[PDB]
């Protein structure tokens, strides 16, 4: 549906307000459930819209584009924003909006780990800890949150990724991060830029 | 060096011969569990005369073959002349000791926690109090890996010296390696010495 | 032989339910698929008499062949099963397919009449049952490095002895890598595999054959 | 040693022969007070078959018997002796003067038959060597390669007791792999015909002394349920308990899936079966206890079984040693008192058992003795490679010295000389 409403946005022979229904529609398959792959490319497309910075709920998809987790303000504001039959909950606990949203929480948890508690993230996510289990495994077992379980150790972790040769790749990195130091020398402060300018890079 | 005196090449048979390869037999019984293979260079003299000759030796190591101190005592009782006329008695006294801890060494393969009187039992010592301190010399000597309950009255074998992350093997592995090295340089040398002289 | 003779007749479906029936008396679901699968392609052509219970072996067939893919998905089938007397087949394969066993149950505890009479499907619903819980089973222990045996018991909502002898049962399958204390009750699985370790050792093996070659020349004469 | 669990009321109706004898023997070996009316109708059995020497001897072997119902509580026709003696010599000449008239009347079929007869009657005697002169010479001297079957099918039944698997495997291998078999068609195309089964017999009794037995069962698996008959070798009950047997003693557990439970050929025979399908069924389901049970309550049977008897000593040893290694493998600790528990033991003499294994097999653990507990081990590989590779440094330091000595001694070519 998030394809479907947003490329039947990005067509011009339609009615500008129908262009831009598809639009909101598009805005709602944003926010109603959490980012799948080519979903979020989608949704990265409609960041890049004028028209979805024209429409009432940009600042939740510039959430989503920040890898935000979503607190109950926004949450409650875009709830404000549903239609009734799109705030279903239908015996499932909380709605398919808001159980896309703890998705998207726990998605914003696993960009950002490489291991956490399943108590620090149930406190992280203001679940409970077994329910923090129970969800992330579901959702390992939806594949878009990945790593590795431990339940006798009590932690999700994810998968560190994170060694000696990605440390060489780190060295790589350090010598685009003296590239970076570059940056601090022009950047960080004015008397800094024409100093170290002068010293680091002339001297 | 027992070995390396009797891979000798040899036409008569000499007392030193006989003298090594008893005494080679009686260490290889302390030092293994068996007697080691001698190579296929050594002499024929050797299985033809010097074999038959020191019998009470291969006997010896066909009854330490069958795990029983008390039957390498009655055997060590039988030719008990034989032994001390070649001056070597000692050497099967410490076989007979090593027997035993070999005995004891069997049990690491099998148990985990085991009973001092079990133990005395299964090896033929007679008390606890001897099983204790066989283990306890066993321990101090590097012999076993091992640890003894008291107050229970039980011997647990723990069996697992070294995981290989020190650098204890490191520096090990190093001085292995330049052993390794210096033969080389040792065999190049001996290789270019063969290579100069040639036949003609 | 009926290859010998071919005359078409209305009973063409009856017989090749006999197939089936055989593969119900041999267990090869495989071949009865087929069976029933034609079988009912016939009754179709002739009537229900039969039809519908063909359809009910059929189903039976899939789930037995294991390939719930296309339940119903001939042509037919898909409107054929929106009889209500037989829809309970397709929950069957549903509830199969989507291993629900709180549901699978439920349709078979509930409907004893509708599905439970056939003495193939109340025969082979623990074997089902097995194939069910494996798979659910399957699901849950990728993520694991280790995990409790009671908690598996508390999963799945089987019996300890029960959650062992499916364990060990997995085992055979060559699917549980991973060792299982049975005092303790735990299992715990080779989640990090690792084919890396060998290869030191084997080029020292190779390095000790190098020796061989090396030393038996050298040393021999 | 007695078993009372035999049925010679079975063993009387589907077979004959001298077995009906070889299993008195294992009772005049070990089971006794089952042998003297099995014994008289044995005798009355060899009042038949034109045989007088064997018949004497189960009356000199039965005087024996009745000098023990001296304790426990004969009979010599010897106008049958000698009337049934003089016939059989003057038919022996009847038809060696037939031989002399069937060269005369040449056919090969009808002359070959007479060698084939005259052997059947050396087997009526019990002149292996006369029957092996008659067959020698109905060896090459037939028409077609079904009598050249039937001919090694006669060789085979005699190699029932000649045994002797040299050139009698060379006989049985001329009846199963040389005659191209029923001329590319499987015994005239899905056999009833009663020879590709005597030749799972055959292997059986082959492999059994030469003790090959995962061929043996690798031949036993296939046997057709069609025919069944031989009064004695093949009757399918014992045949189904050969093949299962050896099959569950041989085979590993993925073809015990795979073969034994797949194996539609068999699949009658084990429903001739149904203490065999349980042991299956208690087994495949791991359960030790009840399945080494009856195991080893059919051992004694089997050790009825008179060439079974010394070999099943060995295998029953391999099922119990499976069904522990069965046990021991899922676990990373297992109590040993649920073990005792589950092959009906105690701790210390299952510990004993284990540690047997030990010796050489697949138990990998360390038992907590102050426990007794069994606690099973993964060797690292790492651990194992690493310390035999620094092992084998330490003999390549070892082997240094002793090329260094010998060779600074040797490659002098200078030694220890004559004098």
């Amino acid at each position: 549906a998030a394809q479907r409403y947003n490329e039947l946005s990005y067509k011009t022979i339609v009615h500008e307000s129908e262009r831009l229904e598809a639009l909101k529609h598009a805005l709602h398959c944003t926010i109603l459930a959490s980012a799948g792959q080519q979903r979020s490319r989608m949704l990265a497309t409609l960041f890049k819209d004028e028209r979805c910075q024209q429409l009432a709920a940009y600042g939740i998809l510039e959430k989503m584009y920040l890898d935000r987790i979503i607190r109950g303000n926004q949450l409650q504001e875009f709830a404000a924003m549903l239609m009734p039959h799109q705030k279903a909950t239908t015996a499932d606990g909380s709605s398919i909006l808001d159980r896309a949203v703890i998705e998207h929480n726990l998605l914003s948890a696993s960009k950002l780990y490489n291991n956490i508690t399943f108590e620090e993230l149930g406190a992280l996510l203001e679940i409970p800890a077994a329910k923090a289990e129970k969800i992330a495994s579901q959702m390992i077992t939806e594949g878009r949150m990945n790593g590795f379980i431990d339940q006798i150790d009590g932690i999700v972790h994810f998968e560190t990724r994170e060694a000696l040769p990605t440390w060489d790749k780190q060295i790589q990195s350090l010598c685009f991060q003296v590239n970076n130091l570059l940056e601090k020398i022009s950047q960080t402060a004015p008397e800094w830029t024409a100093q170290a300018m002068e010293a680091q890079m002339a001297q | 060096f027992y070995e390396q005196a009797i891979t000798t090449p040899a036409m008569a048979v000499s007392h030193i011969m006989l003298e090594s390869y008893k005494k080679y037999i009686l260490v290889s019984l302390i030092l293994l569990g068996k007697v080691q293979q001698l190579p296929k260079y050594t002499s024929q003299i050797v299985g033809r005369f010097i074999k038959p000759l020191s019998n009470a030796y291969h006997e010896l190591a066909q009854v330490y073959s069958t795990n029983n101190p008390s039957e390498l005592r009655n055997l060590v009782n039988k030719h008990s002349e034989t032994f001390t006329r070649d001056n070597n008695m000692g050497l099967v006294k410490q076989c007979l000791s090593s027997l035993y801890k070999k005995n004891i060494q069997r049990l690491t393969k099998t148990f985990l926690t085991l009973s001092l009187q079990d133990m005395a039992s299964r090896v033929q010592l007679s008390g606890p109090q001897e099983a204790e301190k066989y283990v306890l010399h066993m321990i101090e000597d590097g012999e076993i890996f091992a640890s003894i309950n008291q107050k229970d009255g039980m011997v647990s074998f723990h069996d697992n010296p070294e995981k290989y992350n020190n650098p204890a093997m490191l520096h090990n592995i190093d001085q292995e390696m330049l052993k390794c090295i210096e033969l080389d340089e040792r065999l190049k040398a001996m290789d270019q010495e063969i290579t100069v002289n040639p036949q003609f | 032989h009926i290859k010998s003779a071919i005359p078409h007749p209305l009973i063409m479906g009856v017989i090749r339910e006999c197939g089936g029936k055989m593969h119900l008396r041999e267990g090869e679901f495989e071949k009865a698929h087929t069976d029933f699968f034609e079988a009912f392609k016939n009754y179709d052509e002739s009537g229900s008499p039969r039809r519908t219970t063909c359809l009910k072996y059929l189903v039976l067939a899939n789930m037995l062949m294991k390939s719930g893919i296309n339940p119903f998905d001939s042509q037919e089938a898909k409107p054929y099963k929106n009889d209500p007397e037989i829809l309970a087949m397709t929950n069957l394969v549903s509830a199969y397919q989507n291993n629900d066993i709180t549901e699978f149950e439920k349709i078979l505890k509930t409907n004893h009449s509708n599905i439970m009479d056939d003495p193939f499907i109340r025969e082979h619903i623990e074997e089902l049952l097995r194939n069910i819980r494996t798979q659910v089973l399957i699901k849950l222990i990728k993520p694991y490095t280790r995990i409790h045996i009671p908690f598996i018991s508390k999963e799945l909502n089987i019996d300890v002895a029960d959650v062992e002898s499916l364990l060990v049962q997995c085992i055979l399958d060559n699917t549980i890598h991973g060792r299982i204390d049975q005092v303790n009750q735990l299992l715990e699985l080779d989640h990090q595999k690792r084919g890396g370790a060998r290869y030191t050792a084997l080029d020292k093996w190779t390095n000790q054959l190098n020796s061989l070659n090396q030393a038996v020349v050298s040393k021999l004469a | 040693v007695e078993n009372p669990s035999l049925d010679l009321e079975q063993y009387a109706a589907s077979y004959s022969g001298l077995m009906r004898i070889e299993r008195l023997q294992f009772i005049a070996d070990h089971c006794p007070t089952l042998r003297v009316e099995a014994l008289k109708m044995a005798l009355s059995f060899v009042q038949r078959t034109f045989n007088v020497d064997m018949y004497e001897e189960i009356h000199r072997k039965l005087s024996e018997a009745t000098r023990e119902l001296q304790n426990a509580p004969p009979a010599l026709d010897t106008a049958w002796v000698e009337a049934t003696r003089k016939k059989a010599l003057l038919k022996l000449e009847k038809l060696d003067t037939d031989l002399k008239n069937y060269k005369g009347n040449s056919i090969k079929e009808s002359i070959r038959r007479g060698h084939d007869d005259l052997g059947d009657h050396y087997l009526d005697c019990g002149d292996l060597s006369n029957a092996l002169k008659c067959y020698s010479r109905a060896r090459d001297y037939c028409t077609s390669a079904k009598h050249v079957i039937n001919m090694c099918l006669n060789v085979i039944k005699v190699s029932v007791y000649l045994q002797n698997w040299s050139h009698v495997l060379s006989y049985v291998s001329k009846a199963e792999s040389t005659p191209e078999i029923a001329e590319q068609r499987g015994e005239r195309d899905s056999q009833t015909q009663a020879i590709l089964t005597k030749l799972k017999c055959a292997a059986g009794l082959a492999e059994l002394a030469a003790r090959k037995y995962k061929q043996a069962a690798k031949c036993l698996l296939l046997a057709s349920f069609d025919h069944c008959d031989f009064p004695e070798l093949l009757s399918p009950s014992n045949v189904a308990i050969y093949g299962g047997l050896c099959a569950l003693a041989t085979f590993d557990r993925q073809e015990l899936q795979r073969n034994v439970i797949s194996s539609s050929s068999f699949k009658l025979f084990l429903e001739l079966e149904p203490q065999v399908r349980d042991i299956i069924f208690k087994f495949y389901e791991s359960k030790y206890a009840s399945c080494l049970k009856m195991l080893d309550e059919m051992k004694d049977n089997l050790l009825l079984d008179m060439y079974l008897a010394p070999h099943v000593r060995t295998l029953y040893t391999q099922i119990r040693n499976r069904a522990l290694i069965q046990y021991f493998s899922p676990y990373v600790s297992a109590d040993m008192h649920r073990m005792a528990a589950a092959f009906n033991t105690t701790v210390a003499a299952l510990e004993d058992e284990l540690t047997q294994l030990i010796l050489e097999g697949l138990i990998s653990a360390r038992v907590d003795s102050h426990s007794k507990i069994l606690y099973a081990r993964d060797v690292d590989q790492r651990s194992t490679t690493f310390e035999k590779s620094l092992l084998m440094g330490k003999e390549f330091q070892r082997r240094a010295k002793a090329m260094m000595l010998r060779a600074a001694v040797l490659r002098n070519q200078i030694h220890v000389k004559s004098p």
